[PDB]
């Protein structure tokens, strides 16, 4: 049957005479304690609460403890993986290697749910259970770490490193709970500090509840479930779409931009509304959120390479013939898997790949959302700035012809939109160089100089895409001119259609409209040719790169022999590198259009005004 | 509500039928054959690497070169074919619309607004001429790539189909709910963009009258309301997009976990080669 | 469209939004525990018992390991608890001590005092949580909300001329032989009313007097009796024309029956509502009681049947003005 | 300064001095035992169980010594209770008999009848004190004082002109779906009043009538509804000027909500107070109920929001005199 310490030497691991605290599976059993206690207290509270509208608030250290518990879940998955991996040699199953870590994983998820239900109901006096749990878990993990150090367990064995990480994480979560005690004094202080939920959350009519939901609900967009399920029932109107939160409003973003502009105008007075001043004002207004999006994007770019690396490790392990795994280090009759042979197992590399993709794609979507939200806030602030300039400009410059209604109209329509779309693609500006450089370096280390040749050919996609995009844009410009002429003729024909019916003058007008249509088709043929060239290059350059890198590796260079691990890791690296290389040209064109748009907006804001 | 959530199957059928049997048949054949050739390229890479693991290497290199060249040629063929199809459909459809509008009675012009007739020739013709070819190519290529990838990862691991069925059901529900929500949000976004630009035009061409009435603050508040409506429409649309993308990436994470675990189990002690699990992983 | 304040079955349809909960919903934890539906309550209590058993099983297993009772002993040591060989033995023993079955194959000995302390703690908390569950479902067994479902109101209320004056009439009955002691009825007119000063209240409830001989609100409900409110000069329904009795008219008349059950001695409340379309004009309830074979018999098949009676199709204020014209 | 009769949360701030207790506070011992806060009650009951266990452990140990069962013996005699070797065995045995676990390693035999008598006495008092604790915390589990905390009153009461007459208005709401059956509201004006004969009473409470259609005190509380008292010619607030609404004015208006809980069937009472500064003049409560998507929705974020309304800044007696001048 199942034994906690295992049935070895007539169950000699259950012998405790040498010292109860230095017996390895007793402190491993002591570890189980706090998790069982936490489940015992927290389950009836959650189950009772699971059997209106609350306008929840957030405790201090909310984001910090969500991040800490995500890291804790990752480390506990690693603990379960190494515990299962380290008893694959003994005949008896040692439950104490992974079952305490599994109950720790369940207790961590339970702690997150229990904290969420405490935080929503705003009853911080139930955080005593979390405080006791973090205290007990930290104490038992410290006992495990200290006994490991007393039994000559070093950093060569992974379990020591993981339990040290567990000690640090439990201490950090305990510090977070004590900080919740300190800020909101729900215990030991005579009067607790009452905190009201945010005023925009209490507004019945604010339904973009992204800044107010928890960190997991921010990353997974779980608040959209009710909105989309309701949208299936009934169509979305301007009422089902709520009101903007105060953080994202045109008045708020405009006032923030005005504060930034005043701070810039105090410094340099030669040109307070030049392109440099506007760029520095935009940086001062939205730079923290821009670098937050860039941080998420860079972390996603680095974690995306866990795909090819775990593929390389998995296929390298599966390509090993007659593999006989047996961990060399054994302490107290209990095997310990080292870090080198931990990451050499295909199953744990698959699990780490699953977790790495789960974190990485969430980070990528978070970067996308933050960039989009700041672009929209910038668009609102810039439109308010342009309209405030409209209220003061003299009509004499409107009379002189240097401005028209159409110029300001397209300054809002396409120029503000171009600046907004640049702020959409702004983290790409340094994300794509980082991802491309790290991908080429990993290609060199995985495959060799043949991967450098293939990477050069796949890097050649960006200049040819830039050239084809330029030709495509000018072809559609010619198409736009001919289409405007055709719409002019069609509008005149449709308005004079009564007279045309009277005089039977249709087909003669059809001939002219079709002549303009034929010339537009001659332009559109070149437009479609360049579109086809773009599509063919995008879908054929990776094939050519893969072909040349593998054929040159096996034929020209005659390097180390091709293996499925290196070949498929390189193929995954090319599949990762193709998309940023394709969108790099679009990002560069967006940056150039942003520079032109900011210059045009500066020339509008630096114009004549009526006197006060 | 039923017509709102309904995909325009008849419109797509008429759009594709205007291309002709020869061109549409060539398009379908080229797309299917090109994706089969790509699958053949990656499968031959797997067999090539298995042969090098056990180790006619020049024969393997020649076959890989032939397959890659065929794939490049077929990529050129399908790009040229889809753009040609778009051009031909655009030309025929505009000619037919112009002739039928010309033959219409004068009562149709008297009763129906000019905007309804002209918006076709202006916006819908522009969409059919330029956006529909590229969107059709992208949808066809993405659908065929997804189907071929699911077929490959089900070929290396036949047990993946058992987990593929519930993931397919969940993905279908996700995409249906996203499609209805996203259609409503996109239409609302454009309809909120329109009065903001109209307000800008109206304020510019009537600025002296506005400032004479001391109505600057009221018009600024009107602009704030308009751009707040546009901003909240844009924010809900991008939130729906991120919802869909997070769900699809989590489905892909489950797919790669199941494929990895089953392929590792089949490769360790069920005589599956390392190249095939690497193929399924990519 | 046309949201109603209370449904026909007595359910209140008000949605409550932006409720700053300060823990007050779960500080009243026993009210929640009684208020959970029966499968939920059974799940809570079996989960609490199982969690207590597992926690003290972990405690007993930990003590037995720390004393060395899990190893094959030399034969001299005496266990803290006899015959604890694994976690299964500790779980069976924890069940035995907490439910006080006490098979005695595994029993606490006098060797380690920590086992005695854990025995004391487990017995105390076992009696405590057994008492908590016992009291919670004694309150739950005594709930009279299911006794409120067998108090029926007529689906249609009627406005008919009674004693030369308009009366808003409804019928309420009781299906069980058990009396409802001190049966009181409160009736309201729920309607959005605008004050002369411009104060607009959306759900203004005006208590209308039930017509009674003693001028109060107390009924003796054995047989289904007609509850009627006399539309006099100071009544919310004074200007209620026959044309106002349509679906999209802002008018709802809620009726609240209250009283204690003769069996449990616990106050229960039954209620219903009548929208403007649900109120019938020119009709009155059919006689429902008959004297058959030496007893008064109630035929509940005719509980809500109304007979169309010729009544003046004008409101009671116009009746007062017209009667003063005739007089 | 400015002591208030009842706080905003319903706590009564009266200090009681020179109370000749004649044991009447502890003769009602079960009311005290229910009234102790939960950790105190748990401490009392675990201490009572432990004291009973220790007392009968002393009894069993004394009997076992007096029979000679504590001295080691070869085996001719049989013990009153088997395997009682020390006071620890007697304590474990007392726990076993009182909690009725009965492991059976130590059991009463038929040798000495004093052990049988002590077994009878211990079983009787164990059932007795188990019953006492059980009933006490069944009353404690049924306490509705925590249900009174989720009945909210507006922080500010308002005096506004309603139907051409001054009205002292406040808003009361309920946060839970559970109804409060037979909800009655009593309102008082607590003020030091001097009689014309010279009688000075410090905390004179005058019941002011809540304005109702039936002329009584009964509310149907689902949505938060405005409770208002009409300031007529015979009312304590008849001469209440706007200038009198300051902090150091001798005026407090307490409001007492009462009713039974639908769940437990137990009468609860919620209350609050309004000092003169807490009463606002020229304001009235904003509309709190809206009809959203086929239901009546209550936005509790606007529970106590008031809008400054132009009302005459003079007392209601001056309104009556001035209106008679205008008429
Ligand atoms: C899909 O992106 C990328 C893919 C690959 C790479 Cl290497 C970079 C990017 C990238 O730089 N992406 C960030 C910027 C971005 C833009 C659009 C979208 S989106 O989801 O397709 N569309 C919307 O959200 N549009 C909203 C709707 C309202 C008006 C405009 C905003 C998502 C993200
Ligand atoms: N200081 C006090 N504390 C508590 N109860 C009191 C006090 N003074 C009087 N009582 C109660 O009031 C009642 C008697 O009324 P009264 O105030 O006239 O007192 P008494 O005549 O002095 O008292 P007693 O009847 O006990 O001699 C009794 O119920 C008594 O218990
Ligand atoms: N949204 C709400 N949800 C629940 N209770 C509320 C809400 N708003 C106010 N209350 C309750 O109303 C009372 C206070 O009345 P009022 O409506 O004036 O609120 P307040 O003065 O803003 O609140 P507080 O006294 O907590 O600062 C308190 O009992 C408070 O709990």
């Amino acid at each position: 049957p199942l034994a906690f310490c295992g049935t070895e030497n007539h169950s000699a691991a259950y012998r405790v005479d040498q010292g109860v605290l230095n017996n390895g599976c007793f402190v491993d059993a002591l570890n189980v304690v706090p998790h069982v206690f936490l489940l015992f207290i927290t389950f009836p509270i959650l189950f009772i609460g699971w059997g209106h509208h609350s306008t929840w608030l957030h405790f201090p250290g909310h984001n910090l403890r969500w991040i800490l518990t995500f890291i804790l879940l990752f480390v506990l998955v690693c603990e379960i993986a190494e515990g299962i991996l380290s008893d694959g040699v003994t005949e008896s199953r040692h439950l104490h290697l992974y079952m305490p870590a599994g109950m720790a994983f369940m207790a961590a998820i339970t702690s997150v749910v229990y904290y969420h239900n405490i935080e929503t109901s705003n009853f911080p006096k139930l955080l005593i259970a979390l405080l006791i749990y973090w205290t007990l878990a930290f104490i038992t993990k410290t006992i495990k770490f200290v006994k490991f150090y007393d039994h000559a367990i070093g950093f060569s064995q992974l379990r020591f490193c993981l339990t040290g990480l567990l000690v640090i994480l439990y201490g950090m979560l305990l510090l977070v709970e004590v900080n919740v005690i300190r800020v909101r004094r729900y215990i030991f202080f005579k009067t607790p500090r009452k905190v009201k939920p945010p005023e925009d959350l209490q507004d019945l009519g604010v339904r973009f509840l992204q800044p107010f939901v928890n960190l997991l609900s921010k990353g997974t967009y779980w608040w959209m479930n009710a909105f989309i399920k309701t949208a299936h029932k009934k169509p979305i109107d301007l009422r089902a779409i709520g009101k903007l939160p105060i953080a994202m409003r045109a008045l708020t973003n405009y006032q923030r931009l005005c504060v930034a502009f005043d701070a810039q105008a105090r410094k340099d007075t030669q040109s307070p509304q030049g392109a440099r001043a506007i760029w520095r004002a935009l940086c001062h207004a939205f730079g923290r959120r821009l670098i937050l999006s860039s941080t998420f994007r860079i972390l996603a770019d680095l974690l995306g390479f866990a795909g090819p690396l775990c593929i390389f490790g998995i296929v390298d392990h599966l390509g090993k013939e007659n593999h006989v795994f047996q961990p060399k280090t054994q302490f107290l009759g209990v095997y310990f898997v080292s870090s080198q042979e931990f990451l050499g197992n295909a199953y744990v590399l698959a699990v780490l790949l699953f977790l790495a993709l789960l974190l990485q794609r969430t980070f990528l979507q978070a970067s996308y959302y933050v960039a989009i939200e700041t672009g929209i806030n910038l668009r609102g602030a810039i439109q308010t700035k342009i309209y405030n300039k409209i209220m003061h400009l003299s009509t004499s410059n409107l009379s002189m012809g240097e401005m028209t209604a159409g110029q300001i109209c397209n300054l809002v329509a396409i120029d503000t939109n171009q600046l907004m779309w640049f702020f959409f693609l702004c983290p790409n500006l340094w994300a794509m160089p980082v991802q491309i450089i790290v991908g080429v370096i990993l290609l060199y280390y995985i495959l060799g100089v043949s991967a450098l040749i293939g990477a050069a050919v796949i890097i050649l996609l960006a200049p040819v895409q830039y050239f084809v995009a330029t030709k495509l844009s000018q072809a559609q410009r010619s198409t736009l001119e001919h289409s405007n002429e055709r719409l002019k003729q069609t509008n005149e024909m449709l308005r004079g259609m009564k007279l045309l019916k009277l005089y039977a003058w249709e087909s003669i007008f059809c001939s002219r409209v079709e002549v303009t249509r034929r010339k537009e088709m001659t332009s559109l043929r070149a437009f479609a040719v360049y579109t086809s060239i773009s599509i063919f290059m995008n879908t054929a350059i990776p094939i050519a790169a893969v072909l040349i890198t593998f054929v040159g590796h096996v034929s020209f260079f005659k390097e180390s022999d091709l293996s499925p691990s290196v070949a498929f890791a390189s193929l995954s690296l090319f599949h990762i590198l193709v998309t940023p290389l394709f969108l790099l040209s679009s990002v560069v064109r967006s940056t150039v259009k942003a520079l032109v748009s900011v210059q045009k907006l500066s020339e509008f804001l630096s114009s004549a005004e009526i006197r006060e | 509500l039923h017509q709102r959530a309904k995909i325009p199957w008849r419109a797509c059928t008429k759009y594709l039928s205007s291309a002709g049997i020869l061109l549409l048949s060539l398009l379908v054949f080229s797309q299917l054959l090109k994706h089969m050739v790509l699958v053949a390229i990656d499968y031959w890479l797997a067999k090539w690497t298995d042969s090098a693991l056990v180790l006619d290497q020049s024969v393997y290199a020649m076959v890989f070169t032939l397959l890659c060249s065929l794939g490049i040629v077929l990529c050129l063929v399908t790009s040229v074919t889809v753009e040609w199809t778009g051009l031909k459909v655009a030309k025929r459809l505009h000619r037919s619309l112009l002739n039928r509008i010309i033959l219409a009675p004068m009562r149709f012009f008297e009763t129906t607004p000019l905007g309804s007739i002209l918006n076709r020739f202006s916006s819908d013709c522009n969409t059919i001429d330029q956006h529909i070819p590229s969107t059709l190519e992208c949808l066809s290529r993405s659908t065929l790539l997804c189907v071929s990838a699911l077929t490959v990862i089900s070929y290396v691991t036949p047990v993946f189909l058992v987990a593929l069925l519930p993931l397919a059901v969940v993905c279908y529900f996700i995409q249906k709910y996203f499609r209805v929500a996203s259609r409503d949000l996109q239409q609302l976004d454009d309809t909120t963009q329109l009065p903001l630009l109209s307000h800008f035009a109206e304020t510019v061409e009537g600025l002296t009258t506005i400032r004479a009435f001391r109505y600057e603050a009221r018009f600024q508040q009107k602009l704030l309301e308009y751009t707040d409506s546009n901003n909240i429409a844009s924010l809900f649309l991008t939130a729906a997009n991120r919802w869909l993308e997070v769900r699809m990436e989590y489905i892909g994470a489950c797919v790669v976990l199941i494929a990895a675990a089953t392929s590792i189990s089949n490769s360790l002690h069920r005589e599956l080669s390392a190249g095939l699990v690497g193929l399924g992983l990519t | 469209r046309r949201a109603r304040f209370v449904s026909k079955k007595g359910n209140c349809n008000v949605a409550h939004k932006n409720i700053r909960e300060e823990g007050r919903f779960l500080q009243d934890v026993f009210t929640t525990l009684v208020d959970l539906k029966w499968p939920h309550t059974l799940l809570i209590f079996t989960m609490s018992f199982l969690c207590s058993w597992l926690l003290f099983a972990m405690a007993w297993w930990l003590i037995a390991f720390a004393h060395g009772d899990l190893a094959p002993s030399e034969g001299t040591a005496e266990p803290c608890v006899t015959s604890i060989h694994s976690f299964s033995s500790a779980f069976l023993f924890s069940i035995e001590v907490q439910v006080t079955i006490g098979f005695g194959g595994r029993m606490v000995t006098e060797e380690c005092p920590l086992a005695i302390l854990i025995l004391i703690v487990q017995n105390i908390v076992g009696l405590m949580i057994n008492a908590i569950m016992l009291g919670c479902i004694f309150m739950k067994t005594a709930q009279a909300h299911r006794r409120a479902e067998t108090l029926i109101f007529s689906k249609h209320a009627v406005i008919a001329l009674r004693h030369g004056r308009l009366c808003f009439m409804l019928r309420v009955g009781d299906l069980r032989k058990s009396m409802i002691i001190s049966a009181t009825i409160h009736m309201q007119v729920v309607r959005k009313t605008t004050s002369p000063e411009g104060e607009v209240v959306p759900l203004h409830q005006v208590d209308i007097p039930m017509e009674n001989g003693v001028g109060g609100n107390s009924i003796f409900l054995v047989a289904p009796l007609i509850i009627y409110h006399v539309i006099d000069a100071n009544s919310p329904l004074y200007d209620l024309a026959p044309s106002d009795l349509h679906h999209h008219q802002d008018l709802e008349i809620i009726v609240i029956l209250e009283g204690v059950v003769e069996t449990t001695g616990i106050t229960t409340q039954a209620r219903t509502s009548y929208l403007a379309d649900e109120i019938l004009w020119g009709q009155r309830f059919v006689p429902i009681v008959a004297e058959e074979d030496g007893r008064y018999s109630v035929d509940y098949s005719k509980f809500g049947n109304t007979i169309k009676v010729p009544t003046p199709l004008c409101t009671a204020r116009q009746l007062d003005e017209d009667h003063s014209l005739l007089e």
